[PDB]
C-alpha cells in the first residue's frame, strides 16, 4: 500500500542568519513565524492565505516577495508509521523539494536534498518508531547557496541569472523575460510513504525494438531490474501482459533466476503509436507483476500505457525526424513553466494541453 | 620549470610592455594521467589563472608538453576561467644547417654557452680553483668547474656539459685558449656572435619569420651556463651584441655567397627614415652610405654590398632622428683568428673588450 502524507504541514519561517539553520533543535529555537501550510505548495500561497501577501499577479506586487528569498522554511509534520513485516522497506518518497533542505524522521538525519527538479526517495525502515512519527524538513535559501560556489567567466553576464548557474533549479523561477522573478520554495509535489516487499520491481523499461504497422506487428523489449533476496530465486516468477480496453493481446510468464532479466515480446494485431494526422495515439496496457509460484502471492506490480513505435533523427547532409520509417513535418509550440509558482502546475496541465491538441500541434518542446 | 611570479613582475611587464608568455609548471616530463594528479592540478590552474588573467602584458597560456593534463585539464581550466586567451598545448656552427634551414616561422628555445666575467668566476670558485684548467693540462676541468656547469649531484667525472664551451671555442677559434683571459674573451665572443646572428637571421627573413624566444637572459645561480647575464648582474659579450639587434628599427647583415645584403627590420607601426653607412674595419675602406626608408612592421632592402676578401668585419653606422646607431658584421668563414677578432672588436668602436 501506499500512504499519503500529502495535507496539512506546520511552516515556520524565518530570516536565514550568516550561518544557515541546518537542525531541528536551531529551527524551532529560531524567532520565526508558523502558519498552517498545503502540501503540495509554495510557501507564497500559504502566506497569501493568511493575508500575509498581496497577489503577485496583479500590479507591481511581484516585486514585494523581494524579503523572501533570503528566509528559511521550516516543514514540519506527524505521520502513521504502517507496520512493516520481516524483510520489507519503508521508503519516504518527496516528489519534489525546493530545494537546498535537510530531512529529519524522529530527530535522526535520513538525506539532504539538492535537486528541484527530480525526486528524492529515503529508506526509514530503520528509523521509524511505532504509532506517531516526525518528519521535518529544513529548507534554507536557495539565493544564498550561490555564494557558496564561485563563478567561471562565461557563466556570468548571460540571460540566465547567476544564482542560477550553480545550483539545480529551474533557472526561469529567477526571472526571465517570459516569466515573473519568484524563486519561492516548498514541497511543490507528492510527498507518500511506500511499503516494498523484499520482493520488488526496481524500474520496468519497455523498449519498441521495431514496428511494422501495415503489418500490426511489433516488437517490444522489457529491461526488468528487481530486488530479489537469493532464497526468493527460482521462487518468484514474472508476469507480462499486454492489453488493450481490457482484451489481453499477449500473457508470457517467466521464472526469475536472476534479479534483471530482457524479455522480448513479438506482437501480432497490435497498432502503432503515430503522432497527430499520420495515424492513431495507439496505446497499450503494458504491466509486470512478481508473483510467488508456490502461494501465487502478488508482490509487486507495474502499469503503465506504452505505444509502439521508431524514433530516428536524420541530420541532413537541416534534420528531419523519421517516425516508424516516415518523414514526419513536425508543427508545434515550445512548453513554458504553467506557472511561477510550481506547485500549481499539475492543476494547469489538463486544461493547458488541451491547448495544444486544439492547435493540432504535433509536437511541443518543453523549455530548459 | 620555475615557480609562477608574483604580482609585482606582471605589473612590471605591463608598465614596460613586455608580453608574457606563461607555461604551467611542468618541466621536461611526461606525468600522471589519474585523478589524484588531475584534481590537484586543476587547483593549481583555476589559481594562477584567476590570479593573473587581468594583466594586459599575459598573452598566452601553455601546457610545455592524448594527454589529460595538456589537451583536458589545463585546456579545460582556459575554457572556463579565462576564454580571451589563447591556450598551446605544447611549445656546433651558428651557421649550420640545422640552425640555418629550421622551418619554424616562430622559435622557443635556441642558446650557446658562454663562459662568466672574470670578477664572477673569482668569486663563485676557490681561488685555486678560478683558472679551470687542473694542472694546466687545457681542456680537463677541475672538480668545482665541473660543479657549476651544473652537476646535479656530487658525482666525479671528467667532460659532460662544460666540454660546449671549448668545443664551440675550438670550431670558430680553431684551438682553446690557455690563458684564462683569452679563454674568457673567446668564450663570450662566439656566444655572442651565435646569438647576434640568429636574432639578424630570423629579423632577417621576414615576413615569413614571425618571431625568436632565445635562452636565456639571467642566471638564478653563480653557474656557467647559456645565459648572457649572470646572477650577480655581471653582463657577459653577447648581451651588447643582442642589444644592438633587438632595437626597434635595426639596421644588419644577412649572409649572402653574392656578398652582404644591408638591410632594416622595424618592429613598430610607424615608418622611420635614416642615413647608413658600412666600412671595412681592417681597411678603413667605405663599403657604402645612403639613406633609407624602414616602412612599418617590416623588413626592407637596402643594397647588396660587394664581397670582401678572406675575413674581416664590417661596422654598420646609421642615425635615425638625431639618435647614432650601431651594428656590425663578420664576413669570412671559421676558424677565426682570436687576437685578430679582438682587434676588429676593439677598432669597430662599439663594445669592449673589458
Amino acid at each position: 500500500s501506499e500512504q499519503s502524507l500529502n495535507g496539512r504541514w506546520t511552516l515556520k519561517f524565518f530570516p536565514q542568519p550568516a550561518v544557515p539553520v541546518m537542525t531541528i533543535e536551531g529551527a524551532e529555537a529560531a524567532n520565526g513565524i508558523v502558519v498552517d501550510a498545503v502540501v503540495p505548495g509554495n510557501v507564497e500561497i500559504d502566506m497569501e492565505a493568511a493575508g500575509l501577501v498581496e497577489d503577485p499577479m496583479v500590479g507591481n506586487n511581484i516585486y514585494k516577495l523581494r524579503p523572501y528569498e533570503g528566509y528559511q522554511w521550516y516543514y514540519s509534520r506527524t505521520f502513521a508509521a504502517p507496520v512493516v513485516t520481516e524483510g520489507q522497506r519503508l521508503v519516504l518518497h518527496f516528489g519534489g523539494i525546493d530545494t537546498f533542505a535537510e530531512v529529519y524522521v524522529n530527530g535522526i538525519k535520513v538525506g539532504s536534498a539538492d535537486n528541484m527538479l527530480i525526486e528524492h526517495d529515503y529508506d526509514i525502515t530503520s528509523v521509524v518508531k511505532e504509532g506517531e512519527n516526525r518528519l521535518d524538513v529544513i529548507i534554507r535559501s536557495s539565493v544564498m547557496e550561490a555564494q557558496n560556489h564561485f563563478l567561471g567567466t562565461l557563466s556570468i553576464g548571460n540571460f540566465s541569472n547567476e544564482e542560477s548557474a550553480p545550483v539545480r533549479r529551474a533557472p526561469s523561477t529567477y526571472g526571465w523575460d517570459i516569466m515573473p522573478r519568484l524563486v519561492s520554495a516548498g514541497l511543490w509535489r507528492d510527498v507518500t510513504l511506500r511499503v516494498e516487499n523484499p520482493v520488488t520491481i526496481v524500474d520496468a523499461n519497455w523498449v519498441t525494438l521495431s514496428v511494422n504497422p501495415k503489418a500490426r506487428e511489433a516488437s517490444e523489449s522489457l529491461y526488468l531490474q528487481t530486488r530479489l533476496p537469493f532464497e526468493m530465486h527460482d521462487k518468484v516468477k514474472a508476469v507480462i501482459t499486454i492489453s488493450r480496453d481490457g482484451r489481453q493481446i499477449l500473457r508470457k510468464e517467466a521464472l526469475m533466476r536472476k534479479f534483471a532479466n530482457l524479455f522480448t515480446l513479438n506482437l501480432s494485431g497490435v497498432d502503432a503509436w503515430w503522432p497527430r494526422g499520420y495515424g492513431e495515439p495507439a496505446l497499450y496496457t503494458a504491466e509486470v507483476s512478481l508473483v510467488d509460484v508456490t502461494s501465487g502471492k502478488i508482490y509487486d506490480t507495474k502499469t503503465s500505457k506504452i505505444g509502439f513505435r521508431t524514433v530516428k533523427l536524420e541530420l541532413d547532409e537541416q534534420f528531419q525526424f523519421i517516425i516508424n520509417g516516415e518523414p514526419v513535418f513536425a508543427k508545434g509550440t515550445n512548453w513554458v513553466p504553467l506557472d511561477a509558482l510550481h506547485s500549481r502546475d499539475a492543476s494547469h496541465v489538463e486544461e493547458a494541453v488541451q491547448l495544444m491538441v486544439e492547435m493540432n500541434c504535433n509536437i511541443v518542446r518543453c523549455w530548459g | 620549470g620555475n615557480v609562477y611570479e608574483d604580482t609585482h613582475f606582471f605589473e612590471l611587464c605591463d608598465k614596460y610592455g613586455i608580453m608574457v608568455w606563461q607555461d604551467f609548471a611542468m618541466g621536461c616530463g611526461n606525468y600522471s594521467q589519474r585523478d589524484n594528479f588531475a584534481a590537484a592540478l586543476e587547483k593549481e590552474a583555476i589559481s594562477v589563472v584567476v590570479k593573473l588573467r587581468n594583466h594586459p602584458s599575459l598573452i598566452l597560456w601553455s601546457g610545455n608538453n592524448n594527454d589529460r593534463v595538456s589537451r583536458q585539464v589545463l585546456s579545460r581550466v582556459i575554457y572556463e576561467f579565462d576564454p580571451t586567451r589563447p591556450y598551446l598545448p605544447s611549445s656546433g656552427y651558428y651557421k649550420d644547417p640545422f640552425y640555418t634551414e629550421n622551418p619554424s616561422q616562430f622559435v622557443s628555445e635556441i642558446g650557446y654557452h658562454g663562459c662568466p666575467n672574470r670578477e664572477t668566476l673569482e668569486r663563485m670558485f676557490s681561488p685555486d680553483s678560478v683558472n679551470p684548467w687542473q694542472n694546466g693540462v687545457v681542456g680537463m676541468w677541475n672538480d668545482e668547474w665541473q660543479t657549476k656547469a651544473n652537476r646535479i649531484y656530487d658525482d666525479k667525472f671528467q667532460g659532460g656539459r662544460n666540454d660546449l664551451m671549448t668545443n664551440q671555442v675550438r670550431i670558430i677559434f680553431g684551438e682553446v685558449p690557455a690563458d684564462l683571459d683569452d679563454f674568457i674573451f673567446a668564450s663570450q665572443s662566439v656566444q655572442a656572435e651565435a646569438m647576434k646572428f640568429f636574432v639578424e637571421l630570423w629579423r632577417g627573413r621576414r615576413p615569413y619569420r614571425t618571431g625568436i624566444i632565445w635562452w636565456n637572459i639571467r642566471d638564478g645561480w653563480p653557474l656557467l651556463s647559456d645565459a648572457i647575464s649572470d646572477y650577480w648582474g655581471g653582463k657577459k659579450q653577447a648581451f651588447y651584441y643582442m642589444q644592438n639587434v633587438h632595437h626597434d628599427v635595426c639596421c644588419l647583415i644577412n649572409p649572402a655567397a653574392n656578398g652582404y645584403m644591408l638591410k632594416v627590420d622595424n618592429n613598430t607601426l610607424k615608418d622611420f627614415e635614416g642615413v647608413v653607412e658600412v666600412k671595412d674595419v681592417a681597411s678603413g675602406k667605405q663599403v657604402f652610405k645612403g639613406k633609407f626608408v624602414s616602412k612599418a612592421n617590416q623588413m626592407s632592402e637596402i643594397a647588396t654590398l660587394p664581397m670582401q676578401k678572406g675575413q674581416g668585419m664590417l661596422v654598420i653606422s646609421y642615425r635615425i632622428e638625431g639618435n647614432e646607431y650601431f651594428n656590425h658584421y663578420l664576413y669570412g668563414e671559421p676558424p677565426y683568428k682570436l687576437d685578430q677578432y679582438r682587434k676588429w672588436v676593439k677598432k669597430c668602436g662599439i663594445y669592449e673588450l673589458e
